[PDB]
């Protein structure tokens, strides 16, 4: 009789039929990624189109509901998800133009070619060519030659398409009862209407800022160490006092420093711990490593994997008939059903990433008791951090030697972590100053605090500022350099990154202290622990229900960012960047003197 | 005494065709010896669950009327049929009373109820005023009114059709695969009991 009620009844019927529709467009888009055919693409977008029309309408009769008479806080968050407009509040035709711009900036950056002078009659694409000159030369002038090449024209075609996307999201966010479209974005951390827990958007600005603050000492000591390396990579060209030459950063853009483990090895001496070869000897093929990572889930006390997983999951390349897509996926179709998408090789990089994989799906697995517009991580960065400290716990040398691949007589010595910790480092330390810049630019770009024509001098003053990386040539706004990231031109949120970087090791300290670990944090493995895997199962079984600061809390005891525990992993690395430090100076200044 | 005339079980286990939980199918079993026997060697089934009476002592302890109650639900709700319980289907669907005499029987039918395009055929009724009396149906197909608007016949906001499909496909997970359920009801009435198990000599 009360609206209360009324929503119950309309969630009831919503969640059978949005499970329903859900299964199928995600059995529409399991057939076309693992059977690429004409056909499946059709189905695909066929079912897809089916679901978008069901979600269109399932909202517009959702928002008959007002939300300030409703008491229950799990009808209320299902009712605040299912009643976001998203770009339906605009007109048809500007919705419309930025659908058009949106997948214009997806064809552009997908379809790039970018190629030398002269010589036009076959040209290099991103994926296959650029990304493997960017990580493998040591050339200067090449690596300038492609950096520099690619943001022009990247930049020039697509400077006035996000000149148009940002005004139009800016809309379509204050359209939305939103600030700008960072507030839209930072909304999903956003809780309100619970005491104590309450989490707005404005907050996690300050809260990020206050967690970078803490993280910049231990970047600079890698800062000015990279530099050092470099400087016996590049003699000339790095000055000792200035910051880091963008075109040698490993990748196209910097995101990544794991590129650079040849050249800043601690101690190149040393053999890595390296498994490939203890697999190919021992004929470990992808099911087995799938077992593999199914008895170290089992360890830790969660539940193995379904009947249905082994049976429809393809785990292995199918052949060259058949074309299918090879990047690593874990689906939760809805039904009970889970698979992996998987062209698996025998690596040690394919077992930590099917650890991983698993690990995604262990989480898909507890929420499925929720109902199913709360069917998600708490936010964005939980997801990948449970996935994260799976990778993280497989690759220790004490789980490699339990196992079998490593052998009982490999010695541990403090050179071999020294060097693991800075792979760890030039991956992880290394993409938050970049992940936190990036974020604040798009922020303040949203907000309308950069000017428009003043875009570009503040991202390279702040990438001076912040990521301690220079431009090699001034760029002026005929470039869009930014968006020449995959996720900045296709519509992504990218604070996720550092969330997620952070969650990864507060869940790790958590599990490490709950499964009574008593060495150095990177050397833990929550393997045969089952109080740790029930500590973490009590946030998995959560879902989206509760606010993230409570699933926080469930897990390491605080409601809010840390970085202790990161600081607390890379400790070590810490004291002996600090020890070869002395020599160099840490810290960078803005000038360009390097170039 | 020579043992002929068994129970039609083969005609309910075995049937082709299951019903739907909401139009669940009842069958009345009298005068034949019914043996227990076939239903305890047959290996696939989930739950064999027995109220009220032992597994072991079916075929002595002898009865007036036995029902046998056929539907299709989904695995996850298998839990739902037996006394004191709660949700879609004890609610809704079909109601066990809290003094229940008699066994639940469940096995999985991916082979039988599951199709590839979705099995569309069986249904559960998801809306309803008032919770059902035990050992009741409801076939009304009647529009159920959520709000305060009369419905008119027509659904549409806060008027649902009440009967939801259980769409059945063979790649879903164990606690959403089409099991099969037979609920026998033992009853003794003032008429001379005429459905007895075998005897030996
Ligand atoms: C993949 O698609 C092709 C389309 O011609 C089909 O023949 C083939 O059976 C499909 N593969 C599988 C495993 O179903
Ligand atoms: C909210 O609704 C769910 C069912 O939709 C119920 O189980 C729960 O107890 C309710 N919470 C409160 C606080 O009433
Ligand atoms: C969604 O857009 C409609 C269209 O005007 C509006 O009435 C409604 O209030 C919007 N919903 C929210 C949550 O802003
Ligand atoms: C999962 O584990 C249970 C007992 O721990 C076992 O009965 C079941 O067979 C296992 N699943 C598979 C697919 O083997
Ligand atoms: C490793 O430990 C030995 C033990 O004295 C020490 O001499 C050496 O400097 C240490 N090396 C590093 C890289 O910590
Ligand atoms: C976990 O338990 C298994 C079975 O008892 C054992 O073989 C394995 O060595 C254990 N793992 C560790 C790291 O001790
Ligand atoms: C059903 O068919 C099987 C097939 O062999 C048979 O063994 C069984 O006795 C039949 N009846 C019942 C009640 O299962």
């Amino acid at each position: 009789s009360t609206i209360e009620e009324q929503a119950k009844t309309f969630l009831d019927k919503f969640n059978h039929e949005a499970e329903d529709l859900f299964y199928q467009s995600s059995l529409a888009s399991w057939n076309y990624n693992t059977n690429i055919t004409e056909e499946n693409v059709q189905n695909m977008n066929n079912a897809g189109d089916k679901w978008s029309a069901f979600l269109k309408e399932q909202s517009t009769l959702a928002q008959m509901y007002p939300l300030q008479e409703i008491q229950n806080l799990t009808v209320k968050l299902q009712l605040q998800a299912l009643q976001q407009n998203g770009s339906s509040v605009l007109s048809e035709d500007k919705s419309k133009r930025l659908n058009t711009i949106l997948n214009t900036m997806s064809t552009i950056y997908s379809t790039g070619k970018v190629c030398n002078p002269d010589n036009p009659q076959e040209c290099l694409l991103l994926e296959p060519g650029l990304n493997e000159i960017m990580a493998n030369s040591l050339d200067y002038n090449e690596r300038l030659w492609a950096w520099e090449s690619w943001r022009s024209e990247v930049g020039k075609q697509l400077r006035p398409l996000y000149e148009e996307y940002v005004v139009l999201k800016n809309e379509m966010a204050r359209a939305n009862h939103y600030e700008d479209y960072g507030d839209y974005w930072r909304g999903d951390y956003e809780v309100n209407g619970v005491d104590g827990y309450d989490y707005s958007r404005g907050q996690l600005i300050e809260d990020v800022e206050h967690t970078f603050e803490e993280i910049k000492p231990l970047y600079e000591h890698l800062h000015a160490y990279v530099r050092a390396k470099l400087m016996n990579a590049y003699p000339s060209y790095i000055s000792p006092i200035g910051c880091l030459p963008a075109h040698l950063l490993g990748d196209m853009w910097g995101r990544f420093w794991t590129n650079l483990y040849s050249l800043t090895v601690p101690f190149g001496q040393k053999p890595n711990i390296d498994v490939t070869d203890a697999m190919v000897d021992q004929a470990w093929d992808a099911q087995r490593i799938f077992k593999e990572a199914e008895k170290f889930f089992v360890s830790v006390g969660l539940p193995n994997m379904t009947q249905g997983f082994w049976e429809n999951s393809m785990l292995t390349d199918p052949g060259n008939v058949q074309k299918a897509v090879c990047h690593p996926t874990a689906w939760d179709l809805g039904k009970g059903d889970f698979r992996i998408l998987m062209c698996t090789k025998v690596t040690m990089d394919d077992f930590l990433t099917a650890h991983h994989e698993m690990g995604h799906i262990q989480y898909d697995m507890a929420y499925a008791a929720q109902p199913f517009l709360l069917r998600n991580g708490a936010n964005e960065g939980f997801h990948e951090a449970v996935g994260e400290i799976m990778s993280l716990s497989a690759a220790t040398p004490k789980h490699l030697k339990s196992i079998g691949l490593l052998s009982p007589d490999f010695q541990e010595d403090n050179e071999t972590e020294i060097n693991f910790l800075l792979k760890q480092a030039l991956t992880i330390v290394g993409t938050l100053p970049f992940t936190y810049m990036l974020e604040k630019w798009r922020w303040m770009v949203f907000k309308g605090e950069i000017p428009k024509d003043q875009w570009m001098k503040k991202w390279w003053e702040m990438k001076r500022e912040i990521v301690g990386v220079v431009e090699p040539v001034p760029h002026d706004e005929t470039y869009c350099d930014p968006a020449s990231l995959f996720h900045v031109s296709n519509d992504y949120s990218f604070i996720r990154y550092y969330t997620r970087t952070l969650y990864q090791f507060q869940f790790q300290e958590a599990l490490c202290q709950a499964a009574k670990h008593e060495g150095p944090l990177h050397k833990c493995d929550i393997s045969n622990s089952t109080e740790a895997g029930q500590k973490l199962f009590n946030m998995l079984r959560l879902g989206k229900s509760e606010p993230w600061t409570l699933a926080l809390e469930n897990v390491v005891g605080a409601k809010n960012m840390n970085v202790r525990p990161l600081l607390n992993y890379f400790e070590p690395l810490f004291t002996w960047l600090k020890d070869q430090n002395k020599n160099s100076f840490v810290g960078w200044s803005t000038d360009w003197s390097p170039y | 005494p020579n043992i002929t005339n068994l129970c039609p079980f083969d005609e309910v286990f075995n049937a082709t065709r299951f019903a739907s939980v909401y139009a669940w199918n009842r069958k009345r079993i009298s005068n034949c010896v019914a043996d227990y026997s076939v239903l305890y060697n047959f290996a696939p089934f989930f739950a064999f669950k027995c109220y009220g009476v032992s597994p072991t002592k079916l075929n002595d302890l002898c009865f007036t009327n036995v029902y046998a109650d056929s539907f299709v639900i989904r695995g996850n709700e298998v839990s739902q049929i037996a006394p004191g319980q709660t949700g879609n289907i004890a609610d809704y669907n079909y109601k066990l009373p809290d003094d229940f005499t008699g066994c639940v029987i469940a096995w999985n039918s991916n082979k039988l109820d599951s199709k590839v395009g979705g099995n569309y055929n069986y249904l559960y009724r998801l809306f309803r005023k008032s919770n059902l009396k035990p050992f009741e149906r409801d076939i009304s197909t009647e529009i159920y009114q959520a709000g305060n608007k009369p419905c008119n016949g027509v659904a549409g906001f806060n008027c649902y059709f009440p009967l939801r499909s259980y769409g059945f496909r063979p790649t879903y997970g164990v606690g959403h695969q089409p099991y099969r359920v037979v609920v026998l009801s033992f009853e003794l009435l003032h008429a001379p009991a005429t459905v007895c198990g075998p005897k030996k000599s």
